[PDB]
């Protein structure tokens, strides 16, 4: 009779083999965090600002970049493709003007 | 399910996230406050994606069929494809509505069962976690830091312990090959200074659940779609080892 | 008490109800006539307070249908109250969960006072009716 | 709080829970369910013994003289699973089972016509046991699921002195219970005292 | 069928003690009534008293000759009045869960009391009055 | 709707489907009514085939003296399914079984109006045969 | 089974002493707080409790008594509290069936009048004398300290408890009895008639 | 040998005990999904089915059978499921060369019209006393515990078992066959005659 | 009776004699790639 | 296709210094080795150092 103890839970999944993998390791975590003190525990949860419109209304992709430049100008600028809207992060559009 | 995740910038502690639906596209935070209670007036932290807290609006109610019926596109502003949604009442009560077949945007109302018209609800999709373990084997640390695992004998699994502090609702289900049992760990003990009928069911302590078989084929997940948190520290297993070639 | 016969003349809509019910669909309204009929809700029968249900139009001994009798089916299949993990318990739910079935059974017990049923004295009483196919 | 409260419980269900005590873990609240597999397995083994310890015949048990009846259309008698033991009353039984059937092995019949007397062991369940044995299901319960899941040497060690005991007392039972006479109540030695 | 929360034992001469089998949850809760020509209920120290926690030691004894042939010791649990109800910071504890469930049980095995009261079948074919009088009852056609 | 249901019994049927929403199995017990009550043990006689037949070994008929195959659940009133512990987590199954076996319990206290004398047409009630005794 | 829902200080002072029996502080109530080890110290006292009593010993065993049957029924109930219903001469022949007394023999559930059965009957850890009170702890004492503690040195002491605790007990019957062998039984006090 | 593609409740009962002697989980139907074990376990289950019937006991010994020869071949299968054929009184003649009976002593395998022969025949598992289908299993519970999971101490609990279950099969026919020293057999019950 | 595991099958030909090879060494490999994860595995094909 | 995972054992048996073992394969399917074992009876009579 023998008995062993991962003593905690922090490495996340490894596809590596079971016979190989380190303890701490598991094969699947799925919308989990694994905090140091508390070892696995479930994600802050998604909290909703706004919606900022149709699926296509910022294209199929994208790209979107932070422009953290001050505590009161905080902005998210999308560029659609096809022009540029930017949002600020209470989910409030500014115009852009071109 | 069909949630397309345009880049999330994280701005502190706070992670401000946009998504595609794909009728309507979104912004939304994710804070990582151990403590906080996201929304206002909420009973608990509601680990609920998509939280907003909906004050009711008048016209819901129909003394008829005594429902009281809020349309989720004015809910959150858009019509959502699948998932549960929880609608979470000031007190305790949860009421969580499986998606229409069609979806949510076949028929987006959800239909309370009361009459709600000035209560605040807070609603929101759920969470759900899912984390197996990797097998249970007998995992000997060398002297260098790498650990090998022995293979070479049958080591059957009789019990196994998960750790926790703090946590709700859980489910583990050990499957061995033709097996599926499931034990779920729900609260706080019966008697315990934690389990009041008004406040939320949230228990420290070890819960031991019966693993029977060849680790080798045995497999043990956790999965929790439930609103309340969920903590693992550590976890354990014990069972008969019997390797006949005695090795080295 | 969960049957009472309100027999009124008129078009009487207001029929107070005294067994305190669970949830509309629990009290079935019919008015005794010569042929009973069962009143569905939202098209005859609306519950003006949650005491008392109000009739449309509410027929007559004038017409076929006569009296009117209410009575409380308390449904054993369709639970009120479903726990699940916390989801808080909430004491009105444990109360809610035990009064479904106090209700169920308080009901069920009146099912035999119809019939032969006993009297304060002690006495199986049959309502003047004759016994009949009996053996010696 | 009352002490004016009498209330019973499973007798069923507070012997699996004597026997997750005695491996060593917590009371489970119910039985239900084929998800715990610490339940269904220590109520199969709580089965799997109720079927040994009623099958070693004892007085009550041994209902004697009980006549098993044959279908009237097909004349031939069912021999269940919950008959533990059939045999003849008197001596040389001849009864047998063949695809489910009572069978006369020395007339070779399958078909009855009539019925049969035999001493049936039939089987009933834990709470229609007398509590000597039910402690002694339980405590033979608790070394096999002590034996088949939780190897450790030492408490089976202990257990097994309990499961003796409860033999002895299970014993002594029917020798009270049944009252058997050498010399006035038996079938040959009664017959020789007569003056 | 069979009752299992009314029963009643022949009365005979000093046979003061019967017992309660059926689980009753309060002391108050057993009804003795020494049924016979006129139902006698019994007051609780007076008459009755529980000399074990399943058994009952009438006082006096009383026999087929005061009346009284027989002695119903019945089950009444209040459904009225809840034994233990929860309220909202209440520590629950596995002692008022359990006493509210086993309340509820023991309301609807009133229900069988219920089939002892109206004129239901026994073990044999045969309705059963229980030792009581059909009143009214009409004429014959 | 409905605990208690009787089929009637020929010599050659011997499976019957039973309706209700039995919790555990001891629960329903199955009684060849005929001409003198017998009740059929769980194993020698019947059989639970699916979880909905119930299929007798013999294939009783009126042959043997026995017709209207009764089988009703009777909710036991004693043996608890769930009693709860100090010390055990209070898991959402365990309520809701409590709940169901006294929910079931009262559904059947709703069944002795089957079970009673009876009202014939007019309020005439009726004995149909069961010589009224005591 | 009867199940413990009641509380008594008498039988207060021995779950403290199956508490002692691993190395655990004394509990002050057995309200439901959640101390594991003072349910399981309840359940094992209340499991051996009725083993004690099964074993039949001159004062548990009640001697002709009358079990009357229901009038209406005509069924004896036979109860869990029963733990052995016996018979009073030899040969018993009543069983449970169900849960009413059957006659093995006649093949009969239904009874008029009533038996003369020896029932032992489960008495309450309080009503039992001293010398048995100990002796259900002291052995409640071992198995407790086999299924969640298992230590074996401190078990090996206890079960040279268990023992003497049971010479003690056997030594009190023996006296409380009064058992004759040549003046006081069934056989051979009939022949010592002159 | 007959070989195991056919399935019953009663055996299915037998096979879940034999994965508890491991320690594995149960089984819920032996449909030939790879689990190695399970396969195992009916092939011990089957294997030692062959013993316990094949060792003769006296409801398995059928007496005075005769078995018959096919009319145009002349010759008697001998097939598989007869574990033992004997003979009825004394140096049995019968012998298995090929597949059908011979006569070891008249070297003939053609045989007219039968022979009274004591044949020892395949029965199911479940075609068994009470008492041996547990001794069957709690035997195969042994070599189970001792081909794929070879640990000791599980073993030595297990022998301790086995014994006890053939004590209790032996028990079994001891009272079924009733067999008579001095009034029943061919020798001394012949000497008693007056 | 003793019995030895190789973990992993990485290391590829090696020359030396066989009493002084590693454990995952091994004499000859020909259309093989040993991967980390799975350790040894065929050659992606050619691709006309 | 038939792709399965598993452990094999096969039996080699005789002196390790003269035994080899190959592993050959020319099928259209894959491939994956992640270990290998072997047992067998050791004895060395000069218990060495």
């Amino acid at each position: 009779l023998i008995s062993q103890s991962i003593k905690n839970l922090k490495g996340g999944i490894s596809q590596q083999p079971d016979i190989l993998r380190y303890p701490d390791q598991g094969s699947r975590q799925v919308n989990g965090w694994s905090s140091e003190t508390e070892g696995l525990q479930k994600r802050p949860p998604l909290v909703f600002l706004n919606t900022l419109g149709d699926n296509g209304a910022l294209g199929q992709a994208p790209y979107i970049h932070l422009i953290n430049r001050d505590e009161h100008e905080q902005y998210y600028a999308v560029f659609t493709g096809s022009g540029i809207r930017v949002f600020d992060l209470s989910g409030n559009e500014k115009q852009v003007r071109y | 399910e069909n949630v397309q995740v345009l880049a999330c910038q994280s701005i502190s502690s706070d992670m401000y996230v946009i998504l595609r639906n794909e009728f309507n596209t979104f912004l939304a935070r994710i804070s990582f406050t151990k403590n906080a209670i996201d929304l206002q007036g909420e009973p608990y932290r509601a680990f609920m994606d998509m939280k907003i807290r909906y004050t009711i609006p008048s016209g819901t109610y129909n003394d008829d069929t005594f429902t009281t019926s809020i349309h989720i596109p004015t809910i959150y502003g858009a019509n959502f494809g699948r998932g549960k949604i929880t609608v979470l009442e000031p007190d305790g009560k949860i009421t969580v509505f499986e998606q229409p077949t069609a979806g949510w945007n076949s028929d987006p109302w959800l239909r309370l069962s009361g009459n709600l018209e000035g209560r605040m609800v807070y609603i929101g999709f759920n969470i759900n976690f899912v984390y197996e373990f990797s097998k249970f084997l007998i995992k000997q640390t060398a002297d260098d830091g790498s650990t090998s695992t022995e293979d070479i004998g049958r080591l059957q699994l009789r019990r196994a312990w998960v750790n926790y502090e703090n946590s709700g609702t859980f489910d583990i289900y050990v499957e061995n090959q033709s097996s599926n049992w499931k034990y779920t760990m729900a609260g706080a003990r019966l008697g315990s200074n934690t389990l009041r009928a008004g406040r939320l069911n949230l228990g420290t302590g070890q819960y031991r659940f019966p693993v029977v078989g060849n680790a080798k084929f045995n497999t043990v997940y956790i999965l929790s779609d439930e609103t309340t948190p969920l903590n693992i520290i550590g976890c354990g297993w014990e069972g008969n080892y019997l390797r006949r070639s005695s090795g080295i | 008490k969960t049957v009472l016969t309100y027999q009124l003349d008129g078009s009487n809509r207001d029929f107070n109800i005294p067994f305190e019910y669970l949830a509309r669909k629990f009290v079935v309204v019919t008015l005794i006539g010569v042929d009973r009929k069962v009143l569905t809700i939202n098209t005859d029968y609306r519950f003006a307070t949650r005491t008392t249900i109000s009739l449309t139009k509410a027929w007559g001994p004038a017409d076929g249908y006569t009296t009117i009798e209410l009575r409380r089916v308390t449904s054993t299949t369709d639970r009120l109250v479903d726990f699940t993990d916390g989801s808080i318990l909430r004491a009105y739910d444990l109360n809610v969960a035990q009064i479904q079935t106090m209700h169920v059974a308080e009901e069920a017990r009146d099912l035999t006072t119809d019939t032969i049923g006993v009297n304060n004295d002690g006495h199986l009483d049959a309502r003047g009716r004759r016994i009949v196919n009996l053996a010696n | 709080r009352s002490y004016d409260m009498n209330v019973e419980t499973a007798a069923e269900l507070s012997a699996v829970n004597d026997i997750l005590a005695s491996i060593g873990e917590p009371p489970v609240s119910t039985l239900e369910g084929d998800a715990n597999a610490d339940a269904a397995n220590a109520r199969r083994i709580l089965n799997k013994i109720n079927r040994q310890i009623q099958s070693r015949g004892w007085t009550f048990n041994i209902e004697e003289g009980i006549t098993l009846l044959p279908d009237v259309y097909s004349n031939l008698i069912v021999y269940s699973d919950d008959y533990l033991s059939l045999m003849s009353t008197s001596g040389q039984s001849i009864y047998v089972n063949r695809g489910g059937y009572v069978y006369d092995r020395t007339s070779q019949s399958d078909r009855f016509d009539s019925g049969i007397t035999v001493n049936i062991i039939r089987l009933r369940d834990y709470d229609e046991m007398p509590e000597c044995f039910r402690y002694w299901i339980v405590t033979k319960a608790s070394r096999q699921f002590n034996n088949r899941f939780f190897g450790a040497p030492e408490v089976e060690g202990v257990l097994q002195e309990e499961e003796d005991e409860a033999r002895r007392l299970c014993m002594e039972y029917e020798m009270d219970y049944g009252g058997y006479n050498m010399l006035d109540g038996d079938a040959f030695t009664s017959g020789l005292l007569t003056r």
